[PDB]
């Protein structure tokens, strides 16, 4: 429904009439994508001691 | 205890009924009406299709049609016909056009679109009728361009002056003058537009000059406002790059700008906000005096103004019975009132550091001694001595 | 039959990320984003990047 | 990593992305990511050998 | 913590409240569009709307060609021309014949180049360059023409006709507005004295100067004293200028004044659009250099003029082209200047007799504590004074009221350099 659906949402469409399949909240973006590349946080303070 | 209950009897009652009616209320407005109305909605989505592809109306020829450009790359003659009148259309506003054979089948969005929605704002205020004190002057000078002919334009019709138009805060960081317009804004009750000069300018070329058009547009359907352009700077004569890919860009973006400000007719009811770093970041006329008035220069707060700033922080942290607040002044050389926040934050910083529950006298003199070495010169001195 | 539809012609893109584990989303060489079914037979583990 | 916070890390000045729209607006979209994915630490980087 | 801890949590329940409460709100609006005398408009809606009958696209033509002569069939024929109205009828060897003329070639606004033929509402003479014409969805040929260019209707508003100014609303009766009323009106009244001496008659003017001087005041004051209509363009306000659509800014409205006799052609702010060309820059604009070259040949063309002037302000003469600086287009030119005491005093009396204030005032008295200055602070200074005039809740500023808002401007000169004089004991 259309309160099913809020401002600032994603969905995602067909291309042949571009008619709604469903919300997502995956966000596909450059930046997003960057944190894909970067993966996680490593170290410890004691690895960089001193 | 007692008064934060009040809020709550206030707030928790009245705000949790407006919830529940509003979705009451959905289903109960359909239910009065069962043709007539029903009926024309019903044929109105037999003739529109779906998708609609988006227009921009350019203009209107006055025979049952008219010319939109359409994010479509050839323009269309297109016909103004079903659902729509010749007169519930003005040029410039954006329009629905039929998917198949491209009609204008209505309007629902009058000037919707995103660059108008980052403009208009329906967040709160930070500051409401200056929270933080300090700069008590310079706020009775925008308060007579600004909010005085908003309030009451009778007065200026005695006197037999035309009525202000927009102001123009500059000058030093760290001095609140982003937040002076903030408080202004609240005080009256003014529509407020947070657009940023800065979010109109893109790589891509030719986008720019719409998004000009667009902010003087939409302050004049929602007028009375306040239109705060943030950063105007940034489009000012410099340029984008001294290669390539936005020779043109600043250039277009600018003059537009100062012509449809003008172009207005010279009102007093519809207030501009430039806020800039310095007039030496911007073209050395602007559009350029009898037409701006008036011109804000902020500067660092004295020992006055910077003792007012200074009061309402130590309040609002634990103790001041340690060391007097005139002890605090006194320490402090003359800076901008960032620097008077930012000892507070630190002093905050240094009891938890401590692991105190009291901002300790060893606390405030420490985060004095700290912001002073930042921000430093002594050559003021040794010239001298 | 499915042989066929991998061989050539084909458009280069890039996958950025899934969204479920056999649909996943690309944006093309032409310029555009594609919510695309992923084809069995092909790395899932080795295809997240 | 010990805050249990985001990371991203922005390496230099942003102009260099565009595989969809351009690196200066993914400054206006530093704001709608970091707080979505509350809590973030952003480690942003420019050494400023711009000078 | 109960105090607060508890009343916290109660806090924050409320803004969420609230948020969801907005979202509610904003999934319904108000219903729809349908409207009872729009509700007849829909008889005929549905036959066109299925009906191949619009969109027509909008293509404007951008190359003439003559359908014969063109060199169409190529078989034995040479070049890319032919005899310029045959090349068909005078040889059966090419094996065809065809009497088509004046073809045309289109430009869409997708910039894609199309040649088409024309309808059963077309002749050549409906049909010029620049001209838009609206052609199919799929395979075009001309349905109906519409009138050039996007200009129509954007012009006229810029037009103003017998200003409402005059040398009253000007203050100062300056140098340079002496030498003026000489190549507008006495040319006007008498080509007799300028074509015994052998003199041709002055016509051209360009009126430059600094900001805020009114070059634009003494130009509209003119106009109405020689009692001549008055037609006005600003190429800084009139932006059009893609692809020679600024050159029909230009044609138009030159044209329209040459119809009619006794005018004033203005052309103002011409900076940019009909100004510099921006090939040697990095704009890499030659748009603007249509809008010039047109510019150039309608003045050349119009002489002699009949007594009808063509004047030109613009801001810099560094935005113009040596073309227009060679006689015959500009001929006078005249500097506006910031404006002497008496001619400051005049400025502020105009700003001043809009006001209502006490009348014991002296114009010249606050014009002597005022430096020389333009006269756009000069209005500064009693819109300034208005304000604080009211504030303390006075309905007139006094002679005083003014000397406080001459002062604070002055501040700001002193804060830029160097505070404090010897002039607070001399
Ligand atoms: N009159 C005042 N109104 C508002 N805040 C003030 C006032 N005087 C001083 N302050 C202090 O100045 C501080 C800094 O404000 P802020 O950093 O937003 O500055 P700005 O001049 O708008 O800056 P920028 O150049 O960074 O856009 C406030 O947090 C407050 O402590
Ligand atoms: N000669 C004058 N008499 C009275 N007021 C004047 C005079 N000259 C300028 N002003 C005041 O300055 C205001 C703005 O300047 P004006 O439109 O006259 O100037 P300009 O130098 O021709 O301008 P632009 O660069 O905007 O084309 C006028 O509306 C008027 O109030
Ligand atoms: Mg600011
Ligand atoms: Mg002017």
């Amino acid at each position: 429904n259309v309160k099913d659906l809020k401002a600032s949402q994603r969905v995602c469409l067909r291309s042949d009439s571009y008619m709604l399949h469903k919300v997502l909240e995956n966000k596909a973006d450059p930046l997003v994508s960057l944190m894909m590349v970067e993966k996680v946080p490593d170290s410890t303070y004691d690895m960089v001691g001193g | 205890t007692r008064c934060k209950l009040k809020l709550l009897r206030m707030e928790r009652i009245k705000d949790h009924l407006l919830l529940e009616e509003e979705f009451v209320s959905n289903s109960e407005i359909l239910k009065p009406f069962e043709k007539k109305q029903e009926e024309e909605k019903k044929q109105l989505e037999e003739i529109r299709g779906n998708p609609l592809s988006i227009g921009t109306l350019e203009e209107i020829i006055d025979d049952d049609h008219a010319i939109v450009t359409s994010p479509t790359m050839p323009d269309y003659y297109v016909s103004i016909l079903s659902f729509v009148d010749k007169e519930l259309l003005e040029p410039g506003c954006s329009v629905l056009l039929h998917h198949k054979t491209m009609s204008i089948v209505g309007v629902l969005q009058d000037d919707a679109d995103p660059m108008v929605s980052v403009m208009k704002m329906d967040k709160s205020p930070t500051e409401s009728y200056s929270d933080i004190g300090g700069l008590e002057s310079q706020i009775q000078e925008i308060k007579e361009s600004v909010e005085l002919p908003l309030t009451h334009p009778e007065l200026y019709e005695e006197m037999g002056i035309k009525p202000p138009k927009g102001v123009i805060l500059y000058g030093a960081p760290g001095t609140g003058k982003t937040l002076l317009a903030k408080a202004v804004a609240n005080q009256t009750s003014a529509t407020f537009l947070r657009i940023v000069g800065s979010e109109l300018i893109q790589k891509y070329l030719g986008d720019g000059p719409r998004l000009c058009r667009q902010i003087f547009k939409v302050a004049g359907e929602n007028a009375p406002s306040i239109v705060f352009i943030d950063e105007i700077d940034a489009i000012g004569t410099k340029r984008y790059d001294s290669n390539s890919g936005g020779e043109r860009e600043i250039q277009r973006t600018m003059l537009e700008l100062l012509n449809q400000l003008d172009g207005f007719d010279d009102r007093g009811d519809v207030k501009v906000i430039m806020a800039t770093n310095k007039i030496e970041t911007l073209d050395p006329a602007l559009i350029r005096p009898g037409r701006i008035d008036r011109k804000i220069l902020f500067e660092n707060p004295d020992l006055s103004t910077k003792k007012k700033i200074l009061g309402i922080h130590t309040s609002k942290m634990n103790l001041s019975e340690d060391v007097n607040l005139e002890t605090l002044v006194t320490t402090k050389d003359d800076l901008s009132g960032a620097d008077i926040q930012a000892m507070c934050t630190e002093a905050g910083l240094l009891a938890l550091r401590e692991r105190r529950m009291q901002v300790t006298a060893e606390d405030f003199k420490q985060a004095k001694e700290r912001v002073m070495k930042n921000k430093v010169e002594e050559n003021l001195e040794g010239l001298y001595l | 039959e499915v042989k066929r539809i991998q061989s050539v012609p084909l458009v280069i893109g890039q996958f950025l990320e899934p969204i479920d584990q056999n649909t996943g989303i690309v944006s093309s060489t032409t310029g555009m984003s594609y919510v695309v079914r992923i084809l069995s037979t092909l790395d899932r583990e080795l295809l997240k990047p | 990593h010990h805050t249990d916070c985001k990371f991203i890390r922005v390496s230099g000045a942003e102009l260099v992305q565009k595989y969809i729209g351009e690196g200066s607006r993914m400054v206006r979209e530093l704001f709608v990511m970091a707080r979505e994915h509350a809590p973030s630490i952003i480690f942003m980087d420019e050494i400023d050998s711009i000078g | 913590a109960a105090p607060y801890a508890a009343k916290l949590k109660q806090t924050e329940n409320d803004l969420k409240d609230i948020e969801a409460r907005i979202k509610e709100k904003a999934g319904v609006k108000e219903s729809d569009t349908g409207l009872a005398p729009s509700h007849l408009w829909d008889i005929m809606g549905d036959r066109q709307r299925l009906g191949e009958e619009h969109p027509l696209q909008v293509a404007r033509c951008t190359k003439i060609i003559k359908g014969n002569g063109e060199s169409d069939e190529t078989t034995t024929d040479n070049n890319n021309s032919g005899n310029s109205n045959s090349n068909s009828n005078q040889q059966s060897t090419d094996a065809d014949e065809d009497d088509e003329d004046a073809k045309y070639v289109i430009n869409l606004k997708q910039i894609a180049k199309f040649v088409v033929g024309l309808g059963e509402r077309v002749s050549p003479t409906d049909i010029e360059e620049g001209m838009r014409v609206g052609v199919d969805r799929s395979k075009y040929n001309i349905e109906l023409p519409l009138p050039p260019r996007i200009d129509p209707s954007v012009t006229m508003m810029t037009v103003e006709e017998k200003p409402d100014v005059t040398y009253s609303d000007v203050g100062g009766c300056k140098d340079q507005i002496e030498k003026l009323r000489e190549v507008v009106e006495l040319p006007l009244l008498s080509p007799e004295r300028f074509a015994t001496l052998g003199i041709d008659p002055p016509k051209g003017i360009l009126l430059y100067g600094p900001p805020g001087t009114g070059k634009t005041l003494c130009a509209r004051a003119v106009a109405n004293r020689t009692d001549a209509t008055f037609i006005r363009v600003i190429g800084s306000e009139l932006v059009q200028k893609y692809v020679g659509e600024g050159a029909r800014m230009v044609r138009e409205l030159f044209e329209m004044a040459r119809t009619k006799k006794a005018c004033i052609i203005f052309f103002d702010e011409i900076d940019a659009v009909g100004g510099a060309r921006f090939d040697d820059g990095a704009g890499g604009d030659n748009e603007v250099q249509r809008t010039m070259l047109e510019l150039i040949t309608q003045l050349d063309g119009f002489d002699p003029r009949g007594n009808i002037k063509v004047m030109f302000a613009t801001n810099r003469p560094n935005t113009l082209d040596p073309a227009l600086l060679r006689p015959g287009r500009i001929d006078r030119k005249v500097e506006f200047s910031l404006p002497d005491l008496e001619g400051r005093a005049n400025i502020f009396r105009i700003h001043s007799k809009s006001m209502s204030v006490e009348r014991g005032i002296r114009w010249e008295l606050i014009s002597r504590l005022c430096p020389n200055s333009t006269g756009a602070e000069l209005r500064s200074v009693c819109t300034e004074a208005g304000m604080f005039a009211i504030r303390a809740r006075r309905k007139v500023a006094t002679e005083k009221d003014f000397l406080k808002a001459v002062d604070k401007v002055i501040s700001g000169y002193k804060k830029f350099s160097s505070t404090s004089r010897y002039m607070q004991y001399n």
